[PDB]
């Protein structure tokens, strides 16, 4: 019954339930060489672990609408319905936002979903709504619970277009449930925790499990 | 033919001595976009022309 | 609701630099909404009802008054400087006091280490920076009537009349040191720009002083009454000390 605020690192889940799986694949993007955002499935984890060094994404500022518009005309938040969040990629230290191209020839209304190197503008910005019924506009939002993003700058919603039959994210006008489940959340001071890098010692001044130099004759293994 | 009453009724809504209302023209195409429906088959979708 | 309403308006005139007459007109309306809105609520629980008492404990009641405060600490300073607004500032003190009263009654009948104590307690920390500057905008005033009695300050003012001209004004508060530099010109613009830098200190230190000596003593029990009955609280010695 936890609820998101800000400083978090959130994966953004979205649960495609095709063919009766359930593979709730999730939105990544390297920000380098490439802006566009695509999902890869998190389910199937025991024969093939999925990469998520590129699935995190921090929650930067929380505004609502009206201060929003202000500041664009000029600490743990409680995120609640009907409020502008900003996500932070992880890794490439870009922000998530809606690019003004389509590369999507099925829909023409389609807008592609991608990183940029800039705060400014209101591209970057998102509102969740309540998409549950039971909950309503200016309640706090709390873990486990599906929810429903549009751009501030163009109402669209991140539609997982299947049309294909490949699963891609697009700001589309039709409506798409995304699961907000924070990771890294706990964090564990002086302790290691999991999505790390590290250098492992046995004892000290060890190299534990250092691999052999490039174009070795152990090819790496 | 259904579809000419409204589209006629909200152009008079929208539209008053020749310059448009910002605040109906707004609140229309938020609606018009919210639901595509009314945008009829083509131009709508995947599938429209 | 209704808080959620005046946020909403608060935010859209924050940039306008004068209120227009109708927004004032639906400023007082909302608060006197709002003041009969509190009034009820004390009733329901002025006679020591513990029902009702955790019901409201148990309730949205804590964001309404974090986004009350919110509005509120903005609103005071932003109707200080302009001299067409006092009524409406006057009207704010009024709807303050009344929802400090509903607090109080709230904090009625409370035990040591109670949990409604320690639910007020995490309000005040979560909404710590409003409740900073309404301390701050009481107590630099309080020091703004203390400064009449200065002579650091009597010997600068110059006009027969009593006026002190603006610079000299600014010169005494750093001498006296009971304001520091930023505060320096929040007071020099809510002073009454008179036509000269010769300014009525006698007004701009007498003013504000009747409407604010009420919620100030309410304030005042209140901080006292959860000091009191909640020991070993460190947050609540920094809100002591600031």
């Amino acid at each position: 019954v936890q609820f998101l605020r800000t400083d978090d690192e959130v994966v953004l889940q979205c649960s495609a339930t095709v063919l009766k799986e359930q593979l709730k694949l999730c939105l990544a993007a390297e920000g380098f060489g490439n802006r566009l955002c695509f999902l890869e499935p998190t389910s199937n984890a025991q024969n093939v672990p999925p990469d998520l060094a590129i699935c995190c994404f921090t929650l930067e500022q929380s505004l609502s609408v009206r201060a929003l518009q202000e500041m664009l005309a000029n600490g743990h938040r409680t995120l609640l319905y009907g409020h502008a969040i900003l996500l932070r990629h992880a890794h490439s230290r870009m922000y998530l936002s809606c690019l003004t191209t389509s590369r999507s020839m099925t829909d023409k209304l389609a807008f592609d979903v991608g990183l940029q190197e800039d705060a400014t503008g209101e591209a970057c910005w998102w509102t969740m709504h309540p998409a549950s019924k039971q909950r309503s506009e200016g309640e706090k939002v709390r873990v486990g619970d599906d929810l429903i993003l549009v751009s501030v700058s163009s109402e669209r919603y991140l539609h997982l277009s299947t049309a294909s039959g490949e699963l891609q994210v697009d700001a589309s006008f039709m409506q798409t449930l995304w699961n907000m489940n924070p990771i890294c959340s706990c964090c564990e001071e002086g302790y290691v925790t999991g999505g790390h890098v590290l250098r492992l010692f046995h004892g000290h001044m060890d190299e534990c499990l250092t691999i052999s130099a490039a174009d070795s004759d152990d090819q790496r293994r | 033919c259904g579809g000419e009453r409204y589209l006629d009724f909200l152009r008079f809504a929208v539209f008053v001595n020749g310059e448009s209302v910002e605040e109906n023209a707004n609140v229309v195409v938020r609606l018009l976009i919210r639901k595509p429906e009314c945008f009829g088959p083509a131009l709508r979708g995947e599938g429209g022309s | 609701r209704l808080q959620e309403s005046i946020s909403d308006f608060y935010w859209y005139y924050s940039g306008k630099d004068v209120i227009e007459e109708q927004g004032k007109r639906n400023f007082s309306k909302a608060m006197s909404v709002a003041k009969q809105v509190f009034n009820s609520l004390t009733e329901y629980i002025q006679g020591p009802c513990t029902g009702n008492q955790q019901s409201l404990a148990h309730s949205r009641l804590w964001d309404a008054v974090v986004g009350f405060l919110h509005v509120f600490a903005h609103m005071m300073m932003k109707l200080a400087q302009d001299s067409s607004q006092i009524e409406l500032l006057k009207e704010l003190l009024d709807l303050q006091k009344d929802m400090v009263v509903m607090l109080l009654s709230l904090l009625e009948g409370n035990v040591v280490n109670g949990m409604i104590a320690r639910q007020m307690v995490d309000m005040l920390v979560e909404s710590s920076s409003n409740v900073e500057m309404i301390l701050k905008f009481f107590d630099m005033f309080l020091k703004l009537k203390d400064i009449v009695g200065s002579e650091a300050f009597q010997d600068y003012v110059t006009d027969p009349r009593g006026l002190i001209s603006k610079k000299d004004f600014q010169k005494a508060m750093d001498s006296q040191k009971q304001f520091t530099g930023p505060e320096i010109q929040f007071l020099l613009s809510c002073s009454e720009a008179d036509e000269n830098e010769m300014i009525n200190f006698e007004e701009f230190a007498n003013r504000f002083q009747e409407p604010a000596r009420d919620i100030g003593f309410n304030v005042a029990v209140l901080l006292t009454n959860l000091s009191e009955h909640v020991p070993h609280d460190p947050r609540l010695r920094n809100f002591l000390e600031l």
